DNA sequence: GTGGTGGATACCTCGTTGTGGTA
DNA sequence: TACCACAACGAGGTACCTCTCCACCAC
RNA sequence: GAGUGGUGGAGAGGUA
């Protein structure tokens, strides 16, 4: 409710929501590839 | 002794003689339910009391009315394994006849109108067999007692619950049987409040306002009265001496004479000495002890008539100055204290903002039935409803006898509903418990929970149908016809044949039956359960319903509860546990008479228990004399203390009657952590029953009561000889002495053999005697599943090391020889159900044939030309039973092939095929030779039957010949099937004689019809499932060899796993040759502290020695004096033994089969806490010729040496329980997939695999296996394209994953832009 | 995947922006929940604007007041009842403004409570103006209606149809829309017309959290109905049953037991579960080795189970890692890959070293085993999760592959020393003729003896120097010396 | 003192030996060898199987008046057995809420 | 068979969070 | 107007196995 | 264009 009413965006950068989206994790081997992803994201 | 107990006697080590034999372990099922069912016309139990407590019934107007005669049980048309094998309740039907009164209104009680009376059928009520289980839907439910809090009042405390004061709250609670409840509270400001079903706070007067009552009543009722004077301006006090207690003088006390106390000086008892022994009444006191004071009663003043002051006023210098000036000259005042008399009624009468009877309902209707439209009418009718209807309040008998008992009255009766007066008092008590005179409740203390069983509760549920019925023939006979109408078309039938199959099919109560073995039957019926309706929860209910309150003290077992979240809401009757009137719990008690325990037993209840002091079993008794110890030990009051041998009232009745059945069965108790006795009396519960049934060596002497009143094997009703014992019946000539002349004097034993039990497991009944053996009544005669002539034998003995064994047995593992499998001593049998039903399509029904399509000679091979599978056939996993097909198109056409197969795991033999039909649907000769077999082996066995009956009854008419004459040459001399052709004058026996001819012929009536009754019954249709045409069911029975991972535990809790099946070489031996069979842990005891498998161990040893050494004998054949000595050394051997036999009445035949029983060992009883002492034990291992210590030197089979130390070696008794790791194992590639989620299955019957849960997603999270997180949750789960994408790729070899968006977060998409949230994935 | 809508014929609440405290609608409209709760009842009226100064705007009035309003002026004002009022009233109230309000009206006092009331509207006003939301969209008009195949109708075995709840609280929204509908184009009177929106209101208020308002629905097998808050929230709503944690596929289970044969990295898989657990990779194999060419033929060629599909299988499972997760998997090493071995039998061995990290007792418990399936998972399973790279625990560095109990009592009763035992005061060249002496049995394992030890000190760097001396040990001692590597000192054993 | 006599007359009872004397040693007493290796439970475990059980307590915090003077050999008497049992029930409700 | 549909139990234990009451 | 009882909502362990039972009405 | 239904949900009991 809370988030609907403020209208809230998820940055999607927790481990939580990378395992309930379904991505590699933030974290120990995903690391490499959501840096490299984040890189490419903010470079383009 | 009797022929049975010749047979094997059982070697006691007992020294406590037993005072009391065991009652009978089912006596509370079936006494509960023979209350309930039993035609009680005065006495009201059960269904005559609820007919009279709702019969009779009039109309509206009073114009008709409906009597109630009487009522009669019919028989159940199918006896019980008939139900059982059908799948149909087993029950009778309710005929009640019942008497319509029509009454007149020309006249004004126009009572002869029309009679009109018959018998009108309501109901079909499940009936009870012999051993108390219920049979519904074809399957055998038990129905446990509950424990809950019994109706009446409970005075309560919550300590701490205003942390910020931390003061005490006294609530009080009226609990009843059937209506609403009643909770009296106080706050933290000692105001009394009234919270009616937990609904908000009212101001606890507001009831008696309701009541007619003014607040007069209430100060004189509650608060002791003062009086004050006023004369020439001063006041008058009369003083009572029993007021100024504990305080401080707020004015000099005096005299007219004489000084007591000074100026702010409290008061004291020698003070209250002086005013007791002036004995003075009149003191002055002036002004300034009134203001504080509170008015008693109004002052209206004469001459203008209007009220100076009301009741409850404040007093105050202008107030007594008013009261002076209008001339009261006596003032009534209330008694204000803080010890005493506290101000709290006085108090909420301030705070309480009503006035009149009328506030009140209209306040108390807007509390109960909020926000409606309140008026007077309404509100009276629903105050008047809540409590004081007798139609819906009720609590009497029980909740009568702990209302009075607890309001320290003496009378146990009165009326069903509350009153004034009751109310009164429980707020009186409950001010006397906040000023500090009384004492608070505890709320598990057994005077208060009280055992409602299943006639209660039947009886319950068939009130609350009838009560319905009742209102719905109310609603009818108030409008209908009256005098063209019969009572059978008005009643009907429906909500109470519903409300007593719903509670018999899906109560929370009426559980389904574990019977593993004959113990976990006697102890699933003796069940004390706390949940279900009106009990609590498994969730609600923290430590203090738990834990061992200690007036448990033999009425419920301390070491037998389930370990899971029922830790202590399932309690289990002890053994000696009775049931009171009321329904408490209670236990026998000896009355000691100046110090001699005379053994006429007292049955003390819970409460009753408190008052007297009692000794205990383990007091020493000389020879009925006294007690030797001054200081013997008792129990007092609630708790336990030293006594004197002549303060004492009672003595205990035996030792076993602290632990339940189960715990009494396990033998050295008192070694035994009450953690590992609990956990090993529940792992007994679960013991699957062997091949061969084989004894213990060391018992407890409760195996042959288990045995037998668990109802399971064949025990004799009169003693007799036996006629012709078969492997499927036992029948038996009865004794002429113990025969009856009216019968014919034959009793017939049929057997089960081989019949399915509840959890997939074998029960059959080999008989134990042989032909020309006499038995009596009450002896054994055919065993039943897992029992050895008559005890309870679930596991096998077998020999057992004590020693690590490189490993294989590392934490609670489990090392077991060859032998073990090869003698087959733990294969059980497990017999499967297997169903085929024939339902319908709308495009035909389906069919049982063999011209099955799309199938060849690899699977139809097995099967008959019918498509049914032959009796015998060894059948393999996967393979086709009945060969179903269905009609796919309209009427090939019968496309699709629906037969069934075997689940895969599943092997063995094919025992049995069972077909149903509906009539409809024509037979075919598959079901033509199962209902030809069928009417074969009936006329068979009933033609039998009706020969050992000719025989009989031929016996019967040449005894009722040579009673009336003299005919006997001519009676030998004819054959006996004509002795009904011949006769001699017409007299008394030879009337007797035509109509015993006519009986005969009527048997044979009977005979030939009821054939003609189950012949009509299997070629006609069952009443079948809606949709169905015929149903075919199969029985498989496998045969479990053990093989590693079936669990196996001895009787103490010390459960393991089957580590290796090592060969009979590698096992380790001794010095004469005999390898060991199991390996056990030795770590297992010291920490766990189960030093009864030590002890029981050796005792084993002890035992298999006296066997060996009887075996030795006998196979060296000796001689029966030899014999005769060596077994009765062995039996008079212990120091103060309780038992005592002697070999000089035994025969030589006897004690021949005697030491043929004994040749496998010497069975022992030690009592649970009477036990075997280790001297008597090395005294027996002595007599053994073998180390005395127990402890051999074992040799090692594998490099040959020895073992450097001397290791421990005997006899353990292990079971082997119903965790078969052919039933647990269980995998899964690729399978079924759910419907809203697309993730797969679970469970080992979907073929599912194992929930990755939440806490493996965090191992894997902090492992960092990103990859392995990521194809956990998508490819190899709910993902359908890179599912699809990843099986394709791995059959083609490489191993690659493409991943996308799981099914069940597109599924939470889709929930919450349902629920009206926009929520969409924005891109970059 | 498609979606549909309902047409509401009146309006209403959604009762998220009701019940959820605080409401957002009582934060809102700066009104009790009491008020709004008496408006949505259908039990009072407010007015929306009223010219007279005898009604100012959002004053509540009973039915009472209610029509001696209508007495009074009938004309002028508006007093309207039901979630249109609010839904009027929510257009009517101007974000902007009364925002600007808050922030004149908050800086000339400063008490606490209503500071903070009034902080928390300025924080709600602001999020509002921020989001582009409209504050009209708390008031339903158009339902939306989840997909058929989440809600979906699969029957009993006997042709009986067995429903999830959201069917028939749909049916019962459903079908009281259309009696409303019935009773507006029919102008049924104003107490029937407002008794049907009544029981609309409370049945959407039911399906959209059915224990949440009064009286929860009960379903029609006397338990109470599962709404749509209900099939996303819980302990086993959506998120934690089927998002975080997920049935998945290729994973069996089974009875452990001990293997002491093993090594540290080893586990035994009986045979049954191997060749169900790595079935499509028996598929490939066979279909790389020529013996099948397609998928019904390897089916039934492992459904057959030939000793060619038990040596593709032993060929398969060499070197590829399985996980034995035992739950609950309470710390980080309750998952460990371990390669597989082959044995027959129904029961997991697993080591007595790892027995410890699993907290497993061997008196039946069962445990899991998860393949990994990429090369990725394959890696991860060597490289990270193997028995031998969790060692030592991350609670503390003290590693956690410690004997227990029976390997423990045979080293104690190794390296114990009696006083004159058997052959005591010897000497000896070493380990090898000590375990000589002791395994011929001329000298027992607890004589006090004299042998020649060369252990090997490790300097400051990696190279190892050999020094040699006698010692006065046990027999036991130099035995277990034999097993201890080069590298380390005597007085360890 | 009855655990410390019983921890004495476990730990030093191998005195039996020769060849310099009578001497006293650590025991080769196998209860004492699997709780002295730190394999199996410990001193409180070995005291409740050979010396004194103690004073265990009812559930409402107090301590018994009178203890357990049997141990696990002996074997309980009734009394004592009752009295354990408040023990064993209030710690498998402990692991339950714990 | 094919649309229609409204009433006679209580028996957790904290622990935050919001709300009318009153010195 | 700042403390304050009082009321209302919101938590409460993972994994597994066996069994039974499923809305009434109705011209 | 080429076989097929429990999960759903409740209640009860059990294992670690
Ligand atoms: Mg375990």
């Amino acid at each position: 409710t809370e988030a609907a009413v403020a209208g809230k965006r998820d940055e999607l950068r927790g481990l939580k929501e990378n395992v309930i989206v379904g991505r590699l994790i933030p974290a120990g081997t995903g690391y490499a590839y959501h840096q490299d992803r984040m890189r490419r994201r903010a470079a383009g | 002794y009797s022929y049975t107990e010749k047979k094997r006697i059982r070697k006691d080590f007992g020294k406590r003689p037993q005072v009391l034999d065991v009652p009978y372990l089912l006596s509370i099922q079936l006494d509960s339910f023979q209350k309930f069912i039993e035609q009680d016309p005065e006495g009201q139990y059960g269904l005559e009391a609820a007919f009279r407590s709702v019969f009779p019934i009039q109309s509206y107007s009073g114009n008709s009315e409906l009597q109630y005669v009487s009522y009669r049980l019919g028989e159940p048309v199918f006896d019980v394994q008939e139900c059982q094998i059908r799948g149909v309740t087993y029950s009778a039907p309710l005929r009640v006849k019942l008497r319509l009164v029509i009454y007149e209104r020309e006249a004004p009680e126009g009572t002869v109108k029309d009679i009109k009376e018959q018998e009108v059928y309501m109901g079909e009520i499940p009936l009870m067999t012999d051993n108390g289980t219920f049979v519904i839907n074809g399957t055998e439910r038990v129905i446990v007692s509950q424990l809950h809090r019994s109706p009446g009042v409970f005075f309560d405390s919550d300590k701490g619950k205003t942390h910020s004061s931390g003061k005490v709250l006294y609530n009080a609670r009226i609990i009843p049987y059937r209506g609403s409840w009643l909770d009296f509270e106080f706050d933290p400001k000692d105001n009394l409040f009234v919270r009616i079903d937990r609904r908000r706070k009212l101001p606890a007067t507001i009831i008696l306002r309701a009541l007619n009552y003014t607040t007069e009543q209430i100060l004189d009722l509650f608060f002791e009265k003062v009086i004050f004077e006023i004369r020439d301006n001063k006041l008058q006090m009369e003083l009572v001496p029993e007021r100024l207690r504990g305080e401080t003088a707020s004015f000099d006390i005096e005299a007219n004479g004489k000084v007591y106390v000074e100026k702010g000086r409290r008061i004291t008892a020698r003070h209250i000495r002086q005013l007791e022994k002036d004995d003075v009444k009149l003191i002055e006191v002036p002004v300034e002890y009134i203001a504080g004071k509170v008015v008693a009663k109004d002052y209206i003043d004469e001459s203008t008539g209007e009220l100076i002051c009301a009741a409850n006023m404040e007093l105050s210098l202008d107030l007594l100055a008013k009261l002076s000036q209008s001339g009261h000259k006596r003032i009534e005042t209330l008694f204000t204290n803080d010890l005493d008399h506290g101000p709290y009624i006085s108090e909420t009468l301030r705070v309480d903002p009503t006035n009149d009877r009328l506030s009140a309902l209209v306040e108390i209707y807007r509390m109960m039935r909020p926000g409606e439209p309140p008026t007077r009418e309404a509100a009276e009718s629903l105050f008047e409803n809540l409590f004081f209807s007798e139609d819906r309040y009720d609590l009497s008998a029980v909740g009568r006898m702990k209302f009075n008992r607890s309001l320290l009255r003496e009378e146990i009766e009165g009326s069903g509903i509350l009153s004034k007066d009751d109310i009164i008092d429980v707020m009186k008590k409950l001010i006397d418990i906040r000023n500090g005179k009384g004492e608070v409740d505890d709320i598990d203390h057994l005077g208060n929970r009280r055992i409602r069983s299943v006639g209660e509760m039947a009886e319950n549920q068939f009130r609350v149908g009838l009560v319905r019925v009742e209102r719905a023939v109310k609603e009818r006979l108030s409008l209908g016809d009256l005098d063209t109408l019969m009572p059978q078309d008005m009643i009907n039938a429906k909500p109470i044949s519903a409300a007593v199959k719903e509670f018999f099919g899906s109560s929370q109560l009426s559980q389904f039956m574990d019977q593993n073995n004959p113990l976990s039957e006697i102890t699933h019926k003796r069940r004390i359960s706390a949940l279900g309706p009106g009990g609590l929860t498994r969730e609600r209910a923290g430590f203090e319903v738990r834990d061992v309150h200690p007036t448990h003290y033999g009425r419920v077992c301390p070491i037998e509860t389930p370990e899971g979240p029922n830790i202590g809401l399932i309690n289990s009757l002890s053994v000696y546990a009775q049931t009171n009137e009321y329904g408490f719990l209670e236990t026998p008690y000896r009355k000691v008479t100046d110090g001699v325990v005379t053994d006429e037993i007292h049955y003390l209840s819970a409460i009753e228990e408190g008052n007297y002091v009692i000794a205990q079993a383990n007091s020493n008794l000389d020879e009925e004399g006294h007690f030797v110890e001054d200081l013997v030990t008792c129990r007092s009051k609630g708790e336990s203390s030293l006594f004197s041998r002549d303060q004492v009232d009672y003595m205990d009745v035996s030792t076993q009657q602290v632990v339940s059945v189960g715990a009494s069965l396990i033998p050295f108790l008192e070694h035994d952590d009450a953690n590992r006795a609990l956990m090993g009396a529940n792992m007994q519960r679960q013991a699957v029953p062997t091949l061969r049934a084989d004894k213990p060596l060391v018992g407890t002497g409760m195996e042959r009561a288990v045995a037998v009143d668990s109802g399971v094997t064949a025990v004799a009703k009169r003693g007799g000889v036996v006629q012709y014992v078969d492997a499927s019946r036992i029948v038996i000539k009865v004794n002429e002495d113990e025969m009856y002349p009216g019968e014919a004097g034959i009793d017939i034993y049929n057997l089960t053999k081989y019949t399915r039990s509840n959890q997939n497991t074998c029960i059959n009944q080999m008989p134990c005697v042989s032909l020309g053996e006499p038995v009596e009544r009450g002896d054994v005669l055919a065993d039943g599943p897992s029992t050895d002539l008559g005890e309870l034998a679930l596991g096998q003995n077998m020999r057992v090391a004590f020693m690590p064994w490189n490993g294989y047995n590392f934490e609670d593992s489990i090392l077991v020889s060859e032998r073990v499998v090869q003698e087959d001593r733990f294969t059980t049998i497990h017999i499967q159900e297997l169903a085929c039903v024939s339902r319908d399509t709308k495009l035909g029904p389906e069919e049982i044939t063999a011209d099955i399509p799309n199938v060849g000679e690899a699977a139809l091979s097995k099967l008959d030309e019918s498509g049914i599978v032959y009796i015998g056939a060894e059948v393999t996993g996967g393979d086709i039973l009945v060969g179903k097909v269905t009609p796919k198109g309209e009427t090939a056409s019968d496309v699709k092939d629906s037969s069934l197969r075997v689940p895969n795991g599943v092997s063995g033999t094919v025992i049995d095929v069972q077909v149903f039909t509906r009539d409809g649907v024509e037979k075919d000769k598959r079901a033509l030779e199962i209902e030809e077999m069928q009417l074969k082996q009936a006329k068979k066995d009933l033609s039998e039957e009706l020969q050992i009956l000719e025989a009989g009854l031929f016996s019967r008419i040449r005894a009722v010949l040579v009673a009336g004459g003299v005919e006997a040459e001519k009676l030998d001399k004819l054959p006996r099937d004509r002795w009904l052709e011949l006769g001699l004058t017409d007299e008394e026996k030879q009337n007797q004689l035509e109509q015993l001819a006519e009986q005969y012929d009527e048997l044979k009536h009977e005979f030939e019809k009821k054939l003609e009754a189950k012949r009509r019954k299997i070629t006609q249709g069952d009443d079948l499932a809606p949709g169905v045409l015929k149903i075919v069911k199969v029985y498989l029975a496998v045969k479990r060899r053990i093989q590693p991972g079936d669990k196996m535990a001895g009787r103490h809790g010390n459960k393991g796993v089957i580590s290796k099946i090592n060969p009979i070489e590698d096992m380790p031996y001794d010095e004469n040759g005999t390898p060991v069979d199991i390996v056990l842990n030795p770590l297992g005891v010291p920490s766990r502290m189960n030093i009864g498998q030590i002890l029981e161990t050796h005792l084993g040893m002890a035992a298999k020695g006296i066997g060996d050494k009887i075996n030795a004998m006998l196979k060296q054949q000796q001689e029966v004096a030899k014999l005769r000595e060596f077994i009765q050394r062995a039996y008079d051997l212990g120091a103060d033994v309780r038992q005592k036999v002697d070999l000089s009445t035994f025969s030589d035949e006897e004690v021949m089969r005697l030491a043929e029983n004994l040749r496998k060992g010497m069975p022992i009883a030690t009592p649970v806490f009477d036990g075997a002492k280790e001297a008597e034990i090395k005294e027996l291992l002595k007599l053994g010729d073998l180390p005395t210590s127990g402890q051999i030197r074992l040799y090692d089979g594998r490099t040959g040496e020895q073992f450097e130390r001397p290791v421990t070696v005997g006899y353990m008794y292990m079971l082997k329980l119903n965790h078969l790791v052919d039933d647990k194992m269980h995998a899964r590639s690729t399978g079924s997939y759910s419907l809203v989620t697309q993730q797969p299955l679970g469970g080992k019957a979907q073929f599912g695999g194992q929930r990755f849960g939440e806490m493996e997603v965090w191992a894997l999270e902090a492992y960092g296996a990103a990859y392995t997180l990521q194809e956990m949750l998508t490819v190899k789960s709910d993902d359908v394209n890179g599912r699809t994408k990843m099986y394709k790729n791995i059959v083609d070899g490489n191993h690659q994953m493409e991943p996308g968006m799981p099914e069940s977060f597109n599924v939470l998409l889709k929930e919450i832009r349902s629920l009206g949230i926009n929520i969409e994935l924005e891109d970059e | 995947e498609r979606m549909g809508h309902i047409e509401l014929a009146s309006p209403t609440a959604h009762i998220w922006f009701l019940k959820s405290l605080p409401s957002r609608i009582g934060l809102l409209l700066d009104m009790p929940l009491r008020d709004i709760e008496r408006v949505l009842y259908f039990e009072s009226y407010v007015v929306i604007e009223g010219g007279m100064t005898n009604l100012e705007r959002q004053q509540i009035l009973t039915e009472e007041q209610y029509l001696d309003a209508l007495e009074e002026f009938g004309d002028e004002f508006d007093a309207k009842m039901g979630a249109e009022a609010i839904q009027a009233l929510l257009k009517s109230m101007d974000l902007e403004q009364e925002c600007e309000q808050l922030r004149e009206e908050l800086n000339e006092t400063n008490s606490e409570t209503k500071r903070k009331k009034l902080t928390k509207r300025i924080k709600l006003l602001e999020a509002f103006v921020q989001s582009g939301n409209k504050p009209e969209w708390m008031i339903l008009t158009v339902l939306p209606v989840l997909p058929p195949d989440l809600r979906p109708l699969v029957p009993l075995d006997g042709g009986r149809f067995a429903t999830s709840d959201l069917n028939d609280l749909y049916r019962r929204v459903i079908n009281r829309n259309n009696r409303l509908k019935r009773l507006l184009d029919l102008a049924a009177p104003d107490i029937i017309v407002r008794n049907e929106k009544r029981m609309l209101q409370e049945a959407v208020d039911a399906l959209l959290d059915n224990g949440r308002r009064g009286r929860a629905i009960t379903g029609s097998n006397k338990r109470p109905l599962k709404s749509l808050a209900d099939m996303i929230k819980g302990k086993q709503g959506r998120f934690r049953q089927n998002l975080l944690g997920k049935r998945v596929d290729y994973s069996g289970r089974s009875v452990i037991t001990v293997g002491p044969y093993l090594r540290l990295h080893q586990c035994g898989l009986p045979k049954k579960m191997a060749l169900e657990l790595f079935k499509p990779f028996i598929y490939g194999k066979l279909e790389l080795r020529g013996l099948a060419t397609t998928i019904k033929a390897a089916k039934k060629m492992v459904e057959r189970e030939e000793a060619v599909v038990w040596d593709i299988l032993d060929e398969v499972i060499r070197e590829h890692p399985v996980l034995l997760n035992r739950a609950p998997t309470l710390h980080r090493l309750g998952i460990q890959a371990f390669e597989p071995v082959l044995i027959e039998g129904k029961a997991i061995q697993l080591h007595p070293l790892v027995c410890a990290a699993y907290n497993a007792d061997f008196d039946g418990d069962q445990m899991a085993v998860h393949v990994p399936l990429t090369l990725e998972a394959q890696l991860e399973a060597r490289a990270l999760m193997m028995s031998t790279n969790n060692i030592l625990s991350p609670a503390n560095g003290e590693p956690i592959i410690v004997p227990s109990q029976d390997v423990v009592l045979g080293l104690y009763y190794m390296t114990r020393d009696c006083v004159n035992a058997k052959g005591e005061g010897m000497v000896l060249t070493g380990p090898k003729e000590a375990e000589r002496l002791y395994r011929s049995g001329l000298a027992s394992l607890h004589a006090r003896v004299k042998v020649r030890i060369t252990e090997y000190e490790k300097d400051a760097n990696g190279e190892l120097v050999a020094k040699t001396s006698l010692k006065d040990t046990t027999v036991g001692r130099a035995i277990l010396w034999m097993i201890v590597p080069k590298g380390l000192p005597y007085s360890i054993v | 003192r009855v655990s410390k006599a019983m921890m004495d007359n476990l730990q030093t009872e191998t005195v039996i030996n020769r060849d310099g004397q009578e001497e006293k040693q650590v025991s080769f007493n196998s209860i004492y060898m699997m709780a002295d290796s730190g394999a199996r439970g410990s001193a409180a475990q070995i005291r409740q199987l050979a010396g004194m059980r103690g004073l265990m307590a009812k559930p409402d915090g107090s301590i018994i008046e009178t203890p357990i003077t049997a141990n696990f050999r002996e074997g309980l008497n009734v009394l004592q057995y009752f009295i354990s049992t408040h023990g064993a029930r209030k710690g498998l409700a402990d692991t339950a809420l714990k």
